[PDB]
């Protein structure tokens, strides 16, 4: 923002923010896979109970 | 439509464009940031000078 002008930068800043959106997209996904795997072992700790 | 006209220094043609500072663009006049349309410059001096 600050060095240059403000026009020409802004596709910049997108480029930026796209890759961080798709960074936190990223890690939700691994997320989820391990919550089911967890939760399928859940399942059959309760079996186990 | 609106049509703002005046006479400028043939150097300085360039700082009409947004975002360009210095004297002439800063403490005379500025575009805005979001500013759609476009400016016409040609030369006088047959007729001004």
């Amino acid at each position: 923002f600050s060095r240059l002008d403000k026009v020409e930068a802004e596709v910049q800043i997108d480029r930026l923010i796209t890759g961080r959106l798709q960074s936190l997209q990223t890690y939700v996904t691994q997320q989820l896979i391990r919550a089911a795997e967890i939760r399928a072992s859940a399942n059959l700790a309760a079996t186990k109970m | 439509v609106y049509a703002d006209s005046f006479v400028i220094r043939g150097d300085e043609v360039r700082q009409i464009a947004p975002g360009q500072t210095g004297n002439i663009a800063d403490y005379n006049y500025k575009l805005p940031d979001d500013f759609t349309g476009c400016v016409i410059a040609w030369n006088s001096n047959k007729l001004d000078s």
